[PDB]
């Protein structure tokens, strides 16, 4: 029982993982003991999900948020988004499940009975916290896997069966892309967009053929990157700037990852690209829209001319004008015109929505889906019961859309907590002081005063 | 400082106490759940069963509204409820 | 010894619970209130009282069983078990609420033995009576919201039921009928209770990261020995921190934790002299100002007249079902509604 | 209204760019006990 | 109350005819509706055209009758706006568009039935709720 | 020493009466332009049409305010999440109307508060002191982020941001709790047992202190004067203070080691305001408190009313009042 107590490691049993900091063997059993838990749940998770699939029902009236991930990629769907095939969804659940099991036989092997450290055992393998150029070889060892990833996504939509496409001339479909994006004025001009309502800087990218080229271009940099961090060691402004610790590069990870956890919430409010309506639902924009669209067919049924209907307050009760001048559907989704949508998009032309393809062309098609977005809005409670607050028990919903934003955003806040609770103790422990101060040489007794 | 009291922990790892609560915990739970599968809760509370809120073709409340006379509007409420 | 003499020395026995001569008031009452509410909130009902239904064995869940007040017919009736409406009858009583009041009282005695408690231990081991000096608040709270607001209302009823819901719904009626956020004494309540726990969390944080390094663990619990003489953080460090972050900062421990117990303390108290004001309908509701202005000027809006607005279809949509005994009907084209909703 | 645009935006670049070159100046070594943080 | 014989009467035809549903029946119809119907009728309103509910008086009013099991068995195979000018399969859910609305693919006669009866079931315990929206809650 | 050695050596001085730091740097700026802004705007801005029909609402004390109904009014629901800063107008008339003052207000606020966070993280490194104070802080911040930002975000306008005003609170309270039940959410209530309980305990550990100072002074001086700043022994009897408390419930109920007490009162608070503001941070994407309406049904299928029942009442009041001539379609989807 080397280091398991208070006693000889310093910390506490609340804090016990902490003792691991210095033992590599049993900390590399316990990231491997963990990825197992992550791939254990993906698989068993995905098992529950088709067990109680109903395939008729849309994905997003039976509480699944998996199924839509792997149906995305374009598997076991065909037009529309509908449900051909789901022994793509069972593969996937029981070949995640075997890994987790091989991956919790190594990890319980390094954590138990594997060697404590492994310098002694292998320098290839061994490293030092403080050793720059060890810890920027692994860093880019795992940047080239990274990058193979990214490739792999491409490789999926352009040589094997290709992406499940809401935007494809038909209703959607699964598409092969076979003409990336590989402009970088596009690629990067993406990243210099503004975050702000309709910009949306990253999240608003609305093409496949933009992800594919996108994700090219991710996949080749992390490879170089890798290659980089292998053959080369810190610049001295780099050693200046950084505190060389293992706490330190946990909370440089950590911030990093409530970065991207606050990004995914968007991106799932958001993007009906990458995550299509028709398994994710509609968006708060789109199902807002969508009253609005479906009240206008209506009213225009009944006789009402649209165009010029006066609201209450003046502005026009279905159509008005946005601040720049394009025309939008009018009430309160007047902050919604930046959404877009392909049930939508074909009513649209240079000046907004057009009035004689509203008054002429809406299809059935169209009138269906804005019934059917609008009564799948993403609101609901937390025990599961459609609709505003106000609204009955009878309907069992709340959208994946909001379950993903908000299981998120509370995991990329408290890595935000993570981040300054371990970057802080960090630099303090580095400096030799987070176990408290000096009572002999308090730094303060040796200031002036400040008054 | 202890107060003389033998100490939790002492008594609730040891065989005696087991021996005993094995019966008595199992005693008191059935005795909870008897009350109320028996209907005897609803005796005892004055609580209405489920088909007891209304008369059948009721949908008014039976609300008490006089102060000394509320005992026997209650007890005319339960008798039209029959 | 003389038998009193005997019985203070057994009452003061050192036990793992002290017992005291206010053990006397205060354990018979505060199990019988705090008996009560399980036993009610896990059998009773509410059905003849207000027409709903507030219990375990009824399908309630945690969050909406509730020891309902009796009905309004009762006025402010004891509501004895043995008084003249329940008759001695059990189940009678039980269903006319003789369980709020039983409660109620069983709980305001047992505060006062509570406090008793306090002084008497404080007396017995030798320390300064102000943790009993600080419990006034929550008893100044309690007697002004379950005792003095009902009775100066029409009856028991418009009390506080003593469930979540109960007391959810108790908060928006205040919302509706008295413009309670608008009242500048629920507002120095709210600077209490947060800056309360501004203070709790600051000082909390400001000794634990301002310790001195008394032993060689990570962890830094075990460094303290309750019987050591010296402080275990540095007050100067504190104070030079808080000075150059915020300006200001304490230089002296003891107004610092007077100041602690003077904040949330205070804060209660004002909060229950304005629910007093409420008891009889004495509120802060409007702006005379405002309300003049916005009668002659269609064109005046502000946020308390949106709210005022708020306030109209609270009333007008939850009177009928909240207050039964009034026996409201209100025409669906009566109730006040804004555009399409 | 573009020669605010303008003048923000070069108050804004010079702020930030203080705070950035600020915090790569050396920052770790600047506390009480320990320099050589490398 | 209970749920009686006598409540769960209902017409079964225009002629006045009636049948009793059993308990049994009402259940699944009251889920079937859950499942194909209460996203736009929850309560008995219809969400995407308020104007027109499920009461029966409304039913009733309906052209052709829509107040009787077999009138809303039919209305769910082949509906009609409320004159019965216009045959609106295309936009509403029902059997002979379930290629378009799949949670119609498998209902059954009998799954159909008990739909109905549910429909003309609930005004008789609810009242007034029934199609009242949220004035009644 | 060069130029920029010298001004690195006065922004990270230990000696400056208030610290300026690399993260002042950028908090001072952004603080100075939204206090001065926030000040300008509260005493002289015109009406701003905040939901984008037409109505301006007037928050400015020259323009019929008082202290307790003015506010700085958000920005109107025709800009939703559009950036909307002074030089995108056509003229300070536009820009006003429209509410940019809301916009640039907040956005410095927000930058300037979590500099403040940083800052406090970094004096603390300066001063050789442990670094966890800003943790703290981290509650409020993130609430106040919640309020300004998240909401508007996933609710998609600023128009839905909380007023900067004491009346323009309980407007945004009040629709809040119409639309998501806010009462019924767990976090809120974790958040009400955090400041109920800080409060409780603030009062508690003030109380037991000062009930164990030891006697130091005579009954015509106060006794605060018994402390020294900076003296070296304790000025409470925590033996004593313990002993009481511990009478007071029983022994192993109270705390006999002050770093776990202080540890105690920093943590209760601080998590449950963080989970108060992950309430609102996640009911801005609608997952909204629990919904018991009509749960409670008898033999023949009359719905029986709960206390549950009745807030939804309430709730409707709300509902169907707020923002009256806004909508035109039946449901509000947002
Ligand atoms: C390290 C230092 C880093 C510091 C850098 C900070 C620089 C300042 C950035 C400001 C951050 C706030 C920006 C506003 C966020 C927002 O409106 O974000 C929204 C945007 C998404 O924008 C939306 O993007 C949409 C894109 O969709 C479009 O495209 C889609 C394509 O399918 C669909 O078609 C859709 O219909 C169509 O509209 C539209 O453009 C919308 O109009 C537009 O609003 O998200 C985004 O860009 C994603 C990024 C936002 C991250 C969220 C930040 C949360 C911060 C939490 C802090 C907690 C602090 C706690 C302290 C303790
Ligand atoms: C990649 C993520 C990561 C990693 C590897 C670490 C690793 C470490 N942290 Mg850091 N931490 C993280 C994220 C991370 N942390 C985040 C996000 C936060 C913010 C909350 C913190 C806050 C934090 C603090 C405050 C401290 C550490 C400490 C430590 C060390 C000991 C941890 C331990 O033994 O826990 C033991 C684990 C437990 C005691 C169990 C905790 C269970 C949590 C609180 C509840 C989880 C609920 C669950 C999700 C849902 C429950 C369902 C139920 C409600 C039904 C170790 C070096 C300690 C340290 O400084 O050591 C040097 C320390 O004091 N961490
Ligand atoms: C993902 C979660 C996770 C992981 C991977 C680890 C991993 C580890 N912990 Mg940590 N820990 C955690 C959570 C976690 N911990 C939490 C939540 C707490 C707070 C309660 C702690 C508190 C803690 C302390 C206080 C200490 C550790 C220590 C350790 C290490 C040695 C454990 C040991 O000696 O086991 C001994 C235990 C056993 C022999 C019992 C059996 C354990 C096995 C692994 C169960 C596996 C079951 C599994 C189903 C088998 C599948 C096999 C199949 C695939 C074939 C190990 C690397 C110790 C350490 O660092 O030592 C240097 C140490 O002292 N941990
Ligand atoms: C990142 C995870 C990781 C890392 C860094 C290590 C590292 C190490 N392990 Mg451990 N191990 C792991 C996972 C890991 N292992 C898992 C998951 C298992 C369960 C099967 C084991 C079981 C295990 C045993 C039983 C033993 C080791 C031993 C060793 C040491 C020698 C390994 C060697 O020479 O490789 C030789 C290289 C190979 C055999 C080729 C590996 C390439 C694989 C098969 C495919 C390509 C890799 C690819 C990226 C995998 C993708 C998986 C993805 C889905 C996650 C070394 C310290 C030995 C030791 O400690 O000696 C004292 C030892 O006896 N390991
Ligand atoms: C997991 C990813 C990862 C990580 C952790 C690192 C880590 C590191 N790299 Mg490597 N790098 C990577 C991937 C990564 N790299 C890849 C993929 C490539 C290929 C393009 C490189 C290419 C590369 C080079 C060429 C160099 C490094 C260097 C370094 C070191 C300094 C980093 C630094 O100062 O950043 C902090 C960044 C800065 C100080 C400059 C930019 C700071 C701006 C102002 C921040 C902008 C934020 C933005 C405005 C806010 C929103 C973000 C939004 C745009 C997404 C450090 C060890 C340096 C080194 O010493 O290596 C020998 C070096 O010269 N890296
Ligand atoms: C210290 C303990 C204590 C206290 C302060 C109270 C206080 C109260 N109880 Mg609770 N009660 C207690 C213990 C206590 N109870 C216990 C242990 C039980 C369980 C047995 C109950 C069971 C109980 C029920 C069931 C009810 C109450 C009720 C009440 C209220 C009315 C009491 C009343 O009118 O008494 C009046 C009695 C006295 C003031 C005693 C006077 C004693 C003098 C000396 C008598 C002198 C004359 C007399 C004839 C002596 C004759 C001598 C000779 C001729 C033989 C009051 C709030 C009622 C309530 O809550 O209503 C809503 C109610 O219905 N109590
Ligand atoms: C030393 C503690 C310092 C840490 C601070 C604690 C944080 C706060 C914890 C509070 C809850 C305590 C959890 C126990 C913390 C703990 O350490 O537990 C251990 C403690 C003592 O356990 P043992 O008897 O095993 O003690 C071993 C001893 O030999 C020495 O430890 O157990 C109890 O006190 C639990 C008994 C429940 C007693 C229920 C009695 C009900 C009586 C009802 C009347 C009440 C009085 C009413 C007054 C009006
Ligand atoms: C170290 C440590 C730890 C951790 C541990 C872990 C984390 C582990 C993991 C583990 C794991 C991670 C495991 C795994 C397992 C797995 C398995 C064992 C699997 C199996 C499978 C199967 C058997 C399948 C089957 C099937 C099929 C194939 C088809 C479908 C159906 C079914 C499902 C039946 C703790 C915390 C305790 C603490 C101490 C130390
Ligand atoms: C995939 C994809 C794409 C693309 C993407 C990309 C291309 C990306 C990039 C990205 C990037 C490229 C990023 C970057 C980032 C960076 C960062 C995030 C940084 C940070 C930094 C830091 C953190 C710093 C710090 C500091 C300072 C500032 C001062 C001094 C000290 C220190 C150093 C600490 C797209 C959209 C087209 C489409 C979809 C898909
Ligand atoms: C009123 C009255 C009375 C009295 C009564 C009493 C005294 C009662 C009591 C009763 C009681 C005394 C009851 C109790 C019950 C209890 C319960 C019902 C409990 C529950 C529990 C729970 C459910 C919990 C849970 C949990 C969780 C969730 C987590 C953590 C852990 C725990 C376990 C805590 C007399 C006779 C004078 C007559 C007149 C009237
Ligand atoms: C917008 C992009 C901005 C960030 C771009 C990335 C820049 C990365 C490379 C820049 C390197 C800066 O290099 C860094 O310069 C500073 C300031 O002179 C040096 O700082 C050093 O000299 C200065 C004097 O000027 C002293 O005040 C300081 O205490 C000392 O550390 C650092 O030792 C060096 O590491
Ligand atoms: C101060 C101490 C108060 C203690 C009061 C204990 C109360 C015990 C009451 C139990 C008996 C109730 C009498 C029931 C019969 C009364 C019927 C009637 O004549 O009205
Ligand atoms: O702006 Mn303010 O408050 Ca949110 O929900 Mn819709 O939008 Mn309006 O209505 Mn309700
Ligand atoms: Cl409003
Ligand atoms: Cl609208
Ligand atoms: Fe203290």
């Amino acid at each position: 029982a080397t280091n398991r107590d208070q006693e000889s490691s310093g910390f506490a049993w609340w804090a016990g993982n902490a003792r691991l900091i210095n033992l590599s063997g049993k900390l590399l059993g316990a990231h491997v003991a963990h990825a197992g838990l992550i791939v254990f749940w993906a698989g068993a998770m995905t098992l529950f999900e088709l067990a109680h699939f109903i395939p008729e029902k849309p994905m997003y009236e039976q509480g699944l948020i998996l199924i839509p991930h792997i149906a995305t990629l374009g598997w076991g769907v065909g037009p529309g988004g509908e449900v051909v095939d789901t022994f793509p969804f069972f593969v996937v659940g029981v070949v995640h499940l075997i890994s987790s099991a091989v991956l919790g036989f190594g990890g319980v092997y390094h954590a138990i009975r594997g060697p404590e450290t492994l310098e002694e055992y292998s320098s290839f393998f061994g490293y030092d916290w403080k050793d720059k150029n060890k810890m920027t070889t692994i860093l880019g060892f795992h940047l080239i896997v990274l990058g193979i990833g990214a490739l792999l996504l491409v490789a999926k939509a352009m040589f094997f069966g290709g992406l499940y496409d809401t935007w494809a001339p038909g209703g959607g479909d699964v598409r092969v892309i076979t003409n990336p994006t590989l402009d970088p004025r596009v690629i990067f001009g993406y990243l210099l967009k503004s975050p702000f309502g309709g910009e949306g800087w990253i999240v608003s990218v609305n093409n496949l053929e933009d992800v594919v080229g996108g994700h090219i271009w991710i996949g080749l940099i992390c490879i170089a990157g890798g290659i980089w961090h292998i053959l080369t060691t810190p610049f001295g402004w780099a050693r200046r700037a950084f505190i060389w610790s293992g706490e330190a590069y946990l909370s440089y990870s950590l911030g990093a990852l409530s970065m991207m956890g606050f990004i995914a919430t968007c991106f799932v409010w958001f993007n009906n690209t990458v995550y299509p309506s028709e398994f994710y639902g509609p968006t708060g924009p789109e199902a807002s829209q969508a009253q609005a669209m479906t009240f206008l067919i209506r009213d225009q049924k009944l006789g009402a001319n649209v165009g010029s209907a006066q609201g209450p307050t003046g502005l026009g009760k279905y159509l008005m004008r946005s601040p720049t001048g394009e025309i939008i559907f009018g009430g309160e989704t007047m902050r919604f015109w930046d959404f877009r949508g392909p049930w939508l998009e074909p009513l649209r032309g240079p000046n907004g929505l057009d009035l004689n393809k509203i008054k002429n062309d809406i299809q059935p098609w169209q009138e269906r889906r804005a019934a059917e977005y609008m009564t799948h809005a993403p609101l609901g409670s937390l025990n599961s019961v459609g609709g505003v607050a106000t609204e009955i028990n009878s309907v069992n919903f709340v959208s994946p859309r909001s379950w993903l934003a908000t299981s998120h955003f509370v995991l990329a806040f408290f890595f935000l907590v993570g981040h300054l609770w371990h970057a802080g103790r960090a630099r303090a422990a580095a400096a030799g002081f987070e176990k408290g101060i000096d009572r002999e040489s308090e730094p303060v007794l040796s200031m002036p005063s400040l008054d | 400082g202890t107060t003389g009291e033998r100490p939790f922990s002492d008594i609730i790892t040891s065989v005696r106490y087991w021996v005993i609560h094995s019966i008595t915990i199992p005693a008191l739970f059935i005795a909870g759940w008897l009350f109320v599968s028996t209907g005897l809760a609803y005796d005892v509370f004055g609580t209405p069963r489920p088909d007891s809120y209304y008369a059948q073709e009721q949908r008014s409340i039976p609300l008490v509204t006089d102060r000394f006379e509320a005992k026997q509007q209650v007890e005319t409420f339960l008798e039209q409820l029959k | 010894r003389g038998w009193f003499d005997i019985l203070d020395d057994w009452l003061k026995r050192d036990r793992f619970v002290f017992v005291g001569w206010s053990g006397i008031l205060l354990f018979p009452c505060a199990y019988l209130a705090l008996g009560g509410w399980l036993t009610g909130t896990t059998f009773v009902t509410s059905w003849y009282t207000h027409g709903l239904a507030s219990s375990y064995l009824e399908g309630c869940n945690f969050l909406t069983v509730a020891v309902s007040t009796p009905a309004n017919s009762m006025g402010h009736s004891l509501l004895l078990l043995w008084g003249p409406e329940a008759q001695g009858d059990f189940t009678r009583w039980c269903q006319l609420g003789g369980l709020w009041t039983f409660i109620a009282l069983h709980g305001a005695f047992g505060l006062i033995g509570f406090m008793l408690r306090q002084f008497e231990i404080a007396r017995l081991v030798g320390v300064r009576p102000y943790n009993a000096i600080a419990f006034s608040a929550p008893i100044a709270v309690f007697v002004s919201v379950f005792l003095i607001y009902p009775l100066g209302q029409s009856s028991w009823f418009f009390a506080p039921s003593f469930g979540v819901a109960a007391i959810f719904r108790f908060l928006l009626f205040f919302q509706g009928f008295h413009n309670w956020t608008l009242n500048p004494f629920h507002m120095m309540g709210v600077a209490g209770v947060l800056g309360g726990a501004l203070l709790c969390a600051i000082h909390g944080a400001t000794v634990e990261n301002t310790l001195f390094q008394d032993g060689e663990g990570a962890s830094t619990f075990r460094a303290f020995n309750p019987t050591q003489a010296e402080e275990t953080y540095s007050m100067v460090t504190a104070n030079r921190f808080w000075s150059q972050i915020f300006g200001i900062a304490f230089s002296n421990k003891r107004w610092l934790h007077f100041f602690m117990l003077f904040v949330p303390v205070t804060g209660l108290w004002m909060s229950a002299i304005g629910v007093v004001g409420l008891a009889l309908n004495l509120r802060s509701y409007d702006f005379i100002s405002q309300e003049i202005r916005a009668a002659e000027d269609p064109e005046f809006e502000t946020f308390y007249t949106k709210n005022l607005l708020l306030n109209e279809g609270i009333r007008a949509w939850m009177a009928p079902q909240d207050q039964p005994h009034e026996n409201f009907v209100f025409p669906e084209e009566v109730l006040p509604r804004g555009n399409a909703l | 209204m573009e020669t605010l645009k303008i003048t923000v935006y070069i108050v804004v670049t010079f702020f930030v760019l203080l705070f950035v070159f600020g915090f790569l100046s050396g920052d770790p070594a600047r506390n009480p006990k320990r320099k050589d943080l490398e | 109350a209970e749920l009686t014989p006598e409540v769960l009467t209902v017409p079964l035809n225009s002629e006045g005819k009636t049948i009793t549903l059993t308990e049994k029946q009402y259940l699944e119809g009251k889920r079937l509706f859950q499942y194909a119907c209460a996203s736009c009728h929850v309560g008995g309103i219809t969400k995407t055209n308020p104007s027109l509910d499920l009461r029966t008086e409304t039913l009733a009013l309906a052209t052709p009758p829509r107040d009787n099991i077999e009138g809303l068995v039919d209305y769910m195979k082949n509906p009609t706006t409320y004159d019965g000018e216009q045959e609106i399969a295309e936009v509403h859910p029902s059997l002979r568009s379930a290629d378009i609305f799949p949670k119609m693919r498998n209902l059954t006669e009998k799954d159909l039935v008990a739909i109905a009866g549910h429909i003309l079931v609930e005004p008789k315990i609810l009242g007034d709720k029934w199609g009242g929206g949220k004035v009644y809650y | 020493a060069n130029l920029w050695e010298r001004f690195c050596n006065w922004v990270t001085s230990t000696d400056n009466r208030l610290y300026v730091g690399w993260f002042g740097v950028i908090m001072i700026p952004t603080l100075l332009a939204a206090t001065i802004c926030f000040v300008i705007a509260f005493i002289a801005a015109p009406p701003v049409d905040i939901d984008g029909i037409r109505e301006p609402v007037s928050g400015s004390l020259l323009y019929g305010n008082n202290i307790i109904t003015g506010a700085v009014v958000p920005s109107s629901n025709a800009i939703g999440l559009h950036f909307y800063p002074i030089w995108e107008a056509a003229s300070l008339d536009e820009w006003l109307y429209n509410g940019g003052p809301y916009q640039l207000i907040i956005f410095h606020f927000l930058l300037g508060a979590s500099c403040y966070m940083g800052r406090q993280w970094e004096l603390s490194y300066r001063l050789g002191m442990r670094p966890w104070i800003c943790v703290a802080y981290s509650a409020p911040l993130a609430s106040a982020f919640a309020v300004f930002l998240i909401y508007p975000i996933g609710q998609g306008s600023f128009s839905d941001g909380m007023p900067l005003g004491i009346s323009g609170t309980f407007n945004f309270m009040i629709v809040f709790q119409a639309e998501h039940n806010i009462l019924m959410h767990p976090f809120h209530q974790l958040g009400v047992a955090g400041v109920f309980g800080g409060a409780l305990f603030c009062a508690m550990h003030g109380s037991l202190v000062t009930s164990s100072l030891i006697r130091e002074t005579t009954e015509t001086e106060s006794a605060n004067y018994g402390y020294k700043f900076g003296q070296e022994e304790e000025t409470y009897n925590i033996v004593a203070a313990h002993g009481y408390f511990g009478r007071l419930i029983f022994q192993y109920a109270s705390f006999n080691n002050s770093r776990s007490l202080h540890f105690f009162l920093a943590a209760w608070p601080v998590v449950g305001v963080w989970f108060t503001a992950l309430g609102i941070s996640t009911m801005a994407f609608n997952l909204n408190g629990f919904n018991f309406n009509h749960s409670v049904i008898d033999a023949k299928g009359n719905v029986i009313n709960t206390w549950a029942d009745i807030i939804n009442r309430a709730n409707l009041g709300m509902e169907v009042m707020h923002e009256r001539n806004a909508h035109n379609f039946p449901l509000d989807l947002a």
